């Protein structure tokens, strides 16, 4: 009736979305049908529509339109030919400092607005971070998001993928702020430099081992107050590995980024706004503007 | 083999029913009526039966390397060539080996009996302990 | 690229136990008209 | 073309809102319920509830249609 | 065991992804140009076509499925013994004087 | 964050004459339409008529939402109320029924908030038989989507509630003239219900309704809180702004005071109507 379909571009658990164009300004967009008991409206396509309504930035996917038809309905996002884990895998194309730099740039202010909002992408990770041609990242889906800022609230442990989930999700804190989205973000950030996931994770038990023989288990001078958490398990105290050993071929600033990001305590794990503060990003390489990022071509 | 002939009709006779329908496409006048859905019908319930053709043949194993050649359009027949060259020189190779080291058991063992004479029946035994009884 | 056979066989979820969803009547797709085909030989 | 940091200035319509950390010395988290300790071992500091609270207090006032 | 591929599992994906690249087919051509919805089914066909065909090749083949893994793990044991005793002696030279230095 | 919301955007009205114009507009659209497809039946409600039985469903609301057997948090009902109130300004009341879009704005709510409720619990907050229960439920899942596309795909409501909250810490901070602000906290409770009975939750921001449900409550219990605006917020300096505050105060405690309940034999009669208009369709 107004939108075109173009091409199926695949299907997520509760969706299929198909490449689109709009007979009024021929852009090319992505729409979202959701699938279908006695419940409604899926509650992940309506968190998506009430949380992608109330945010406009550069760097956080805009749903353009929202519609549907008998018990189902379709957004409409900007359309993005790709994601961020489709060039982390991508053995071809190379992701230099100035390349990672434009991505963790861009994904750390739409997180800032994000969390200027008190709005938590509870669901960070390289699939979720798409980019269009003119390589603007974009935070994908908010599926799994919230408010963090009332207490009065009990929110959920579980929500967030367990290779990219912070310590005290895994401890099963019911109550946290921006440091799961921090956390991911680091995660994001080393798998950038990797290519590989960082602490891939077979179970809970198995991504906090990883976690802490990784970078040390915490010794509650770096994260006082953890043994209170739920599902706390003390564990054997991991050395771990130092991070110009992890990295070996990060600047010191780049080095002070993720020392930020992967703070145990919660709280004193930096932030979106204070991580952009960093001498990293203002450092000699800047970032890469949109338009000489690397595209994974077919 | 009556199951191996009876699921080899069904594949020529779906490679028959592809040409079929690419013709009729191909060669398409209005003098064709009610001609290519049917050629479609015989094509989609085609592909059905193999998949009960499949299963009573399903003790065959084909071997990875074999689905290799198959694949690139290789010659397998000429594996079978080289895996029989290549069980007969390599069969010489286990034997050649042994009769090699077994004739330097033999001569040794003798060359060991004729050095020593008080220790004349151990040599024998070392012998009688190096065949496989 | 004709080594996808090969590669099929490494992911089976792709598809389905028995057959992926099937609707005869969405085929009206295949209802051709009848026209000429450049760039294309018999 | 390196990068210089802008604190995304976004205009709200509505008396200014002190900062996150200069919020427990300037007084308003005596009158917030303390953090338990299980709420501190995350991200939670009941500053953060503070902060939203002030924040939604002063989002519109200035502000008519 | 694990080097090979069943016949059975081999025949059945070629099935189903021609049948489910037919349906991922039937999206796109209502919505393509007169001339152009032609060409997919003409390539589709000739590619399904060619897929098929190695499996024909692969049937009338089937009759040496049996005897072919077999010496195939035979001649590799035969070379893996011709060749662990060339990679023994190599070893050996090692601890011919690396051994008596241990001594 | 209100300042960004589309609430702000697209509803938040600048008078109630464009209220009443948008509820007019839907009473005609609704009104031509029956005329056009097979002109001047008494059937029809009218605007105010309209308003009326608004009211009383909103009522009816609170009082679904009050009585709902787990604890129903207040910014959901909240939240389904202003859902209540946009349907209706831009929809008509004979077109769809208000006790059936009541329960569909509190089933939304219940959703859009993180409130997670099971449909069969929440079919069992109705005073109905278990046949009565499934076919409410129905409905409710009829009128959803009709209930989301009416907002605009707009869920987010902002409440006065957490403003509320947020101007009693600052008051309690900044403002030591003023001791123990919960005598506030009762009376303007008080009289936030009292406004979110009216349609100023559509004409003013919810800090500007939760600042002058503050006020009002200090106006009645003798405090003056003048310091705290001219200080404290610093409208001693930018005046205009601090009458422009001080206007849309006075208009809107002037609005809560004009305020007429929904009558009983009228709401009776007009109940009587509507459905007599509902069934015939």
């Amino acid at each position: 009736k107004r939108y075109e379909k173009l091409d199926f571009l695949g299907e997520g658990q509760f969706a299929t979305v198909y490449k689109a164009r709009d007979k009024n300004t021929n852009q090319i967009v992505a729409i979202k049908k959701i699938k279908l008991a006695k419940d409604g409206i899926n509650r992940t396509a309506l968190r998506e529509i009430k949380l992608l309504q109330e945010l406009s930035h550069p760097n956080i996917i805009g749903l353009l339109d929202a519609f549907g038809h008998k018990s189902n309905i379709s957004l409409v996002f900007d359309f993005m030919e790709t994601d961020l884990e489709v060039i982390i895998k991508d053995n071809s194309l190379v992701l230099t400092p100035s390349h990672i730099k434009a991505y963790m740039l861009m994904t750390l202010q739409g997180l800032e607005y994000l969390h200027q909002h008190w709005i938590l992408h509870r669901d960070l990770k390289p699939n979720n971070l798409l980019l269009d041609e003119n390589g603007v990242l974009k935070l994908a889906d908010f599926g799994l998001a919230k408010s963090f800022g009332s207490p009065n609230r009990a929110y959920t442990h579980q929500v967030v993928t367990r290779w990219y989930r912070a310590p005290e999700l895994l401890f099963g804190a019911r109550m946290y702020g921006v440091g799961v989205d921090m956390w991911a973000v680091g995660c994001i950030l080393a798998e950038l430099l990797l290519r590989v996931p960082f602490l891939p994770g077979d179970s809970d038990l198995d991504q906090l081992t990883r976690i802490f023989e990784t970078l040390g288990t915490p010794t509650e001078e770096q994260w006082p107050d953890m043994c209170s958490l739920p599902d706390y398990v003390t564990f054997k105290s991991f050395p771990g590995i130092p991070l110009h050993h992890i990295f070996s071929a990060a600047g010191d600033d780049l080095l002070d980024l993720i020392q930020g990001l992967f703070l145990f305590n919660p709280c004193a794990r930096i932030t979106a706004t204070q991580a952009l503060k960093m001498k990293y990003f203002s450092n000699r390489p800047g970032p890469t503007p949109g338009c000489q990022l690397p595209r994974p071509n077919c | 083999a009556e199951k191996f002939d009876h699921l080899e009709e069904h594949l020529e006779k779906f490679v028959e029913n592809i040409r079929q329908l690419g013709i009729i496409v191909s060669d398409f006048q209005p003098s064709s009526q009610a001609g290519l859905n049917q050629k479609l019908n015989f094509i989609v319930t085609g592909l059905q039966d193999i998949d009960k053709c499949r299963q009573q043949l399903h003790d065959i194993t084909v071997p990875l390397e074999v689905f290799e050649y198959i694949d690139q359009g290789r010659n397998p027949q000429l594996y079978t060539k080289e895996c029989l060259e290549r069980a007969l020189a390599k069969n010489e190779q286990v034997k050649g080996k042994i009769d090699t080291m077994k004739k330097f058991k033999s001569l040794l063992i003798q060359e060991l009996s004729k050095v020593f004479p008080e220790d004349m029946a151990k040599y024998r035994s070392i012998r009688g302990e190096d065949h496989p009884p | 690229d004709n080594s996808s056979l090969r590669s099929l066989i490494e992911k089976p979820p792709i598809l389905s136990s028995s057959f992926n969803p099937i609707t005869g009547t969405m085929l009206a797709g295949f209802r051709l008209h009848t026209g000429p085909l450049p760039e294309q030989c018999r | 073309a390196l990068y210089e940091y802008q604190p995304l200035q976004i205009e709200t319509y509505g008396p200014h809102v002190p900062e996150l950390e200069m919020l427990g010395r300037l007084g308003y988290l005596n009158h917030v319920r303390a953090a338990s300790p299980q709420d501190l071992a995350g991200g939670y500091t009941s500053s953060l509830a503070c902060h939203r609270a002030l924040q939604d207090a002063f989002s519109g006032l200035f502000w008519q249609p | 065991a694990s080097p090979g591929y069943r016949l059975s599992t081999l025949i059945e994906f070629l099935l189903h992804r021609a049948y489910s690249e037919l349906m991922v087919l039937t999206d796109l051509l209502p919505r393509k140009s007169d001339v152009e919805r032609k060409i997919e089914i003409v390539q589709f066909a000739s590619r399904t076509r060619q897929l098929f065909v190695r499996l024909l090749a692969l049937v009338k083949w089937a009759n040496n499925a049996g005897k072919v893994e077999k010496c195939a793990m035979i001649s590799s044991f035969l070379d893996q013994q011709a060749i662990l005793f060339v990679d023994t002696a190599d070893r050996l030279a090692s601890l011919a004087r690396d051994a008596l230095v241990h001594a | 964050m209100y300042h960004n919301s589309s609430q702000k955007r697209h509803w938040t009205f600048s008078s109630e004459e464009q209220l009443a114009r948008l509820r007019a507009d839907a009473n005609r659209k609704f009104r031509c339409k029956a005329v056009a497809n097979g002109p001047n039946d008494p059937v029809f409600l009218e605007p105010h008529e309209e308003m009326t039985l608004c009211k009383y469903y909103e009522k009816r609301l609170l009082e679904f939402c009050s009585v709902f057997k787990p604890a129903m948090p207040r910014s959901v009902v909240g939240t389904a109320c202003m859902y209540f109130k946009r349907f209706y300004l831009n929809n008509s009341v004979m077109e769809y029924h208000p006790r059936i879009i009541m329960l569909t704005c509190a089933f939304l709510a219940c959703k859009v908030d993180e409130f997670n409720v099971s449909s069969p619990q929440f079919v069992g907050n109705l005073r109905e038989s278990p046949l009565g229960q499934e076919k409410a439920l129905e409905q409710i899942l009829e009128y959803e989507l009709l209930l989301i596309q009416q907002l605009n795909f707009h869920l987010i409501v902002h409440n006065p509630y957490r403003p509320f909250e947020g101007f009693l810490i600052d008051l309690k901070t900044r403002y030591p003239i003023l001791e123990n602000p919960e005598i506030l906290r009762k009376t303007a409770d008080d009289f936030l219900n009292r406004i979110a009975l009216t349609d100023a939750y559509l004409l003013y921001t919810p800090s500007q309704i939760a600042l002058t449900a503050i006020l009002s409550s200090a106006s009645r219990a003798g405090i003056t809180m003048e310091s705290y605006l001219s200080e404290s917020l610093m409208l001693k300096e930018n005046r205009t702004c601090l009458s422009q505050l001080l206007d849309i105060m006075k208009s809107m405690r002037n609005l809560v005071k004009k305020y007429e309940p929904p009558r009983s034999e009228e709401v009776a009669v007009l109940k009587q109507k509507l459905e007599r208009c509902h069934s015939a369709e």
